[PDB]
């Protein structure tokens, strides 16, 4: 994709989430799960609905009535009406198909982007408290029980309880 | 060791995708902006039915075409659904004047009423019931058109027709009369029994005069002569003027008109299902939020816009390599 | 400690843009992109004055209707105002042949000229000033179309007339005349002695035989008769023949015309403004560098795209977030 | 946005800044304040006003005169003609409404890429000489004068010449 | 010390591009959209020649102008070419009625067949080669159009001509005649005996009767005479009838006719070239892949889209600023 | 550009590597040289030639002669047919003009979204086994010989084959 995320470097989507588009798996002492990013996904959804509703809506549509109604000594007026016909499938033909092609590529990236910013939003969260494995897996330097992944997912996950162990299992693993 | 990982959904979905740079893009979930389906039916155009003519044309229901069913008073309609080639047209061969024109002025009425103009039974010197063909037979009798009146010479002697009628309706009326054009000067004498002959029409806007245009002609349905029709419409309180020599086909009936609007005349071979549209279609109506269709391009209403395509599919949710 | 800190502009912008995904997205900064604004005021087009006709229509001012304003020179013009119902229209009732082809030639004119081409008194053995009614009124005073001359017999007779003019002048130039319908034989009679009448007119092109039309009509400002003017272009150098023998509305004036652009006819109830665009509408002009606007449809220049929206605006500036 | 900068990890724009669109804050011992980035700035403007003039120049317009001239006996041409306007007003219609949404989308987006390649410019001019404070803030590990700070807009960030009292006061933190 | 970079390609290119926000952006590679080229000759389209009028036009052509080269058959034609202003028109001046929808009708056949329906030494009591003229000469002696017959008096009588043909061919056949407008009651007697005259011809749709129009008229090639012509569509088992009295230019020759499709007729001044295209051009043919093209506007066949632009130019490559 | 790459953090192109569109300069103690990335630019090529392809095949094209049939008491008909011809003309002008911009200004971010995920990818494959220089380029804290690059460049650098080595002349650079 555009932003390396979604067939980059998390090689896979999940069957396993179904809440949502976008979210979270952890797997800890307590067991392991799935979990969905309610707020992202819901961003998500709202957007797209947006721009379809938007492709719909801003159809302009009057009321017209066609219409063959010429006889065969004014064929050079049917002609007329005919050039104007083709012309506007044509253009609506062309246009149509151009815009899905353009608003598909554009939503495929734009649920790249929304993957990557959240994996940048946890990463950010943890510092050096996990390594970064490259699958968009973090691996803890410390114990991070459900409430803390419950911190995670909230937003709240908070270092400075947690960077003292972390310092020392790090150095502990240094060397 | 504990691990928290970062991903999206996926499913079994086989919905595909075509992009600028990609086809055939298995996706999560898809929606399809290209309207494909009609309801087969003549449906009423926002709640006002279509007028519907079977086997009759626009000019064999205005004129008393007996092949044509009995007339019904439809006060009122959206648009005009003919036939391809409708068998009962003019049972007496010939012409209609700018019958597009009428046509089209006729395709969206808001109301309309026959009424009778000039009575049949007010031609007092001259015949009003030998003007009949086998062409146009009724019920079994051989007959004419209904709503209009051939006259013949009375005894041996046509006297020179001034008739006036005063629209002293609210409306516009519709008035339609004709003129004949026999094949010889021998039918003109039998018919009507001077030689040189004319009809002069008049009205605050109108002046015409006509003169048959005797001719040999191929026979059509057996005949050889001519009808050749005209219109009018004539405004509240202003007259019509007639004036004529011979080869006069005279109204009897004629039509209220209120005209509020346009629309067109649809060819189709369907019939009315009671039902309602906002887009109606030659091959069905549409019940339509999509913006684009790929039905029938002849549409009358407020219809999405007419395609060449088999698919707009938008992408909304995500790759999905399964 | 010591920090350096990545940021962006904000300000207390209220300017909300729409975006595919998001809707009233409140901005720093926007430009709309729709015209709106027109002036009020009918304006030259790239500075050439338009015809403005108050009251008249062009039937009335091309032929001489009096009730129609004096006329003044207008050697040329970009396009024509009429209102939209014109109460100077054909004095004495009737009708005028290929009318909306000729306003669409007379729509813009590069140069135009009145000319006298053949001088009232030269009509020696025909009355030229008895041909003057009570629908055409001047002060009071019963009168007629002043450009053309409707002639009557004098004493007992209307001898034959024989008649041409050749195009001397370096430009084409348009000749108008007419027939006189009127409701029967005495006052064919009455006005021109002899019964039976014709007038023909000729050119290098044109071949045309007008006979007269008596049908019994309604009256209009009175009259029941009829006025049915006629027109052409005549080519330098070529030379147009006139014979008749009664019913004929002689040509007087004729209008020296060279034609090298077209508009339109428009139709509005302004007046002119003293201004110039490159857009005028009905409503009025438009200064125009943004490629919308909504308007009205019916413009007359290089005008901006009509369009159905009540903005186009582009966001310019960021993301406003408080 | 799509490339979390805007209003992702920097929540909120500077109302303080007023020089330009996007910029810095610093806070020394000299005192705090802000600074714009002229340069990213007048390209995002170029960009952006190219783009508006491109959409308007863009646009093809000759004279055409409009138009009822066609009398009561020719209503079908009145019909064709007015097939004609309603469609051109309908095409025009929804063109414009589409390009509007669409370019106004990829402008925001393009104030976010434009506020973040800043960002990453920075970050990648100090490397471990800072810590990222997450703020789309860095917390200097050593001591950054007027002349420091000038001279990171300058991009002339000299990195070795503080390389050592970084690493000290780093490792002094760490633990 | 060991290093690795990731960096993108360049090269020697000046190609340049344009985008929204951006202009002059030079690159690695470029690909224009807009067709401009065309091979400046004139082509069969889909394997079907185009039926090429050197000098003449449709009308002297369908007639048997004189001065138009010899008859040579073409079966068949996709489209017709005419020059601006075909030197070769009507030898005899004159009009030709309802010309504009025959040459659309023939703009493009299936099958086309010059027949002789009525022989010119079946008129016995009619002269059928005195009707001759020097402004159509033929081979130094005075002539006629070739395909229609100018029937003149013989003896000092015009006996009334009735005729009639059956179209006992399996296709729709093309029949033209027209009328003699003199230029005084002189050269009617002169021409033809009987003073007040009248063609009538009829079909089972055509009802027609011409009456001869004098008028004094400006002399064109001489001449201050017209001749108006006439034509309809002759269905398969249906017999065309005429009736006159004198001025009748009666058929001879008739067209056999097979429509499948439409064209239009093109003016150019090219000739020939041994060729074929899906798309014509007045300046040469297009030989077509791109979607669009500023070539000209008046094409046939299957053309891109025409494009007031001089360039197009897609960006494929990169950046390429060395 | 939008992804800081091409005309951003690395500032120019490679006259050098002609082989392909993408791709990688080396140098170590075997001496230097480029050497271009088969797939991303096979990618970029195929997504590109698509774009193009659907701009082309997109496009519906009927049959129409035109056209200049009307006589001179059609006048009013032929300006309709002159109105119709203009208003097409007006559209497609500005739509292909408009597309052209739009798709090009697409194009060139393509092209630095895959340098960038380039990048990133080379990046995530060594981590903390080499310094991020700014260039575009990563500086090895250890020996690459022809083979090591040839892995960095397949997608197979075994990174703790090297981590201890690299460990210990990143923390020797540490003062
Ligand atoms: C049609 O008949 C009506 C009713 O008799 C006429 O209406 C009146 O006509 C007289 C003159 O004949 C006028 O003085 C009145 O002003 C009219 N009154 C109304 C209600 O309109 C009408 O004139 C007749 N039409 C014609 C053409 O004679
Ligand atoms: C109108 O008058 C002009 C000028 O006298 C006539 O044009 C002349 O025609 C003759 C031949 O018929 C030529 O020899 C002269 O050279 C022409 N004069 C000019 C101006 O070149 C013209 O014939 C007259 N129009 C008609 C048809 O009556
Ligand atoms: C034209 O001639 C044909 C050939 O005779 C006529 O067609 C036949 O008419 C006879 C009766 O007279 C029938 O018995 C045949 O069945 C007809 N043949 C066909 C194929 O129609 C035809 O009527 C003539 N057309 C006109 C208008 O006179
Ligand atoms: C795309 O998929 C459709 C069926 O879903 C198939 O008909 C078509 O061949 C495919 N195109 C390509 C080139 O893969
Ligand atoms: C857009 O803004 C208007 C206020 O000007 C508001 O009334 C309208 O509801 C807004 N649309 C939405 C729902 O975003
Ligand atoms: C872009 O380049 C063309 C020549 O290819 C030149 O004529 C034009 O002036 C340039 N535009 C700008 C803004 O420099």
């Amino acid at each position: 994709g555009l932003f390396g995320a979604i067939a980059g470097f998390i090689e896979g989507g999940w069957q396993g989430m179904v809440d949502g588009w976008y979210g979270y798996h952890h797997s800890n002492e307590q067991g392991s799960g799935y979990a969905a990013d309610k707020e992202s996904t819901q961003k998500a959804i709202d957007g797209v609905t947006n721009k379809v509703n938007s492709i719909i809506d801003k159809m302009n549509t009057q009321f017209e009535a066609v219409g063959r109604e010429f006889n065969n000594l004014e064929r050079r007026i049917e002609n007329l009406n005919k050039k104007m016909e083709d012309g506007f499938l044509d253009v609506w033909t062309y246009n149509a198909e151009l815009l899905v092609l353009m608003e598909n590529e554009r939503t495929l990236d734009f649920h790249d982007s929304n993957v990557k910013n959240l994996y940048d939003k946890v990463r950010l969260q943890l510092r050096d408290n996990a390594k970064e494995l490259g699958n968009g897996c973090f691996e803890f330097y410390h114990k991070c029980d459900n409430e803390c992944m419950e911190s995670v997912r909230n937003g709240t996950y908070d270092y400075p309880q947690y960077s003292e162990e972390a310092r020392l299992k790090r150095e502990e693993i240094s060397g | 060791q504990d691990q928290i990982c970062i991903g999206y959904h996926a499913n079994n979905s086989t919905e595909q995708v075509d992009t600028i740079m990609e086809k055939n893009v298995t996706v999560t979930h898809a929606q399809d902006i290209l309207e494909k389906k009609h309801n087969g039916k003549l449906c009423d155009l926002d709640g006002v039915k279509p007028l519907i003519l079977r086997d009759c044309s626009v000019a064999g229901w205005l004129l008393g075409n007996p092949m044509c069913d009995e007339f019904i008073n439809v006060p009122e309609w959206s648009y005009i659904v003919e036939k391809a080639n409708p068998v009962n047209d003019l049972c007496y061969p010939g012409d209609f004047n700018d019958y597009e024109e009428l046509k089209h002025l006729l395709s969206r009425i808001n109301h309309f009423e026959k009424i009778q103009i000039i009575p049949k039974s007010s031609w007092s010197s001259h015949e009003a019931s030998l003007g009949v063909s086998s062409a146009c037979p009724y019920q079994g009798k051989s007959s004419f058109f209904r709503n209009v009146v051939w006259l013949i010479k009375k005894d041996s002697t046509y006297p020179t027709i001034k008739r006036s009628y005063n629209n002293t309706n609210q409306e516009d009326l519709l008035v339609l009369w004709g003129i004949h054009h026999p094949n010889d000067a021998a039918e003109q004498t039998k018919l009507y029994q001077n030689p040189t002959t004319y009809i002069s029409v008049g009205t605050s806007t109108l002046n015409q005069r006509l003169v048959p245009r005797i001719a040999t002609r191929s026979k059509v349905k057996g005949l050889s002569g001519r009808m050749e029709f005209f219109w009018t419409i004539l405004k509240p309180n202003d007259a019509i003027n007639f004036e004529s020599n011979g080869n006069f086909i005279a109204p009897e009936y004629a039509y209220k008109i209120v005209k509020k609007g346009d629309s067109t005349i649809m060819k189709s071979e369907l019939e009315y299902g009671n039902c309602n549209t906002k887009c109606q279609t030659p091959m069905g109506a549409i019940n339509s939020s999509m913006p684009f269709h790929n039905i029938h391009p002849l549409t009358i209403g407020e219809c999405p816009k007419y395609v060449k395509s088999n698919r707009l599919v938008l992408a909304i949710g995500l790759r999905n390599s399964p």
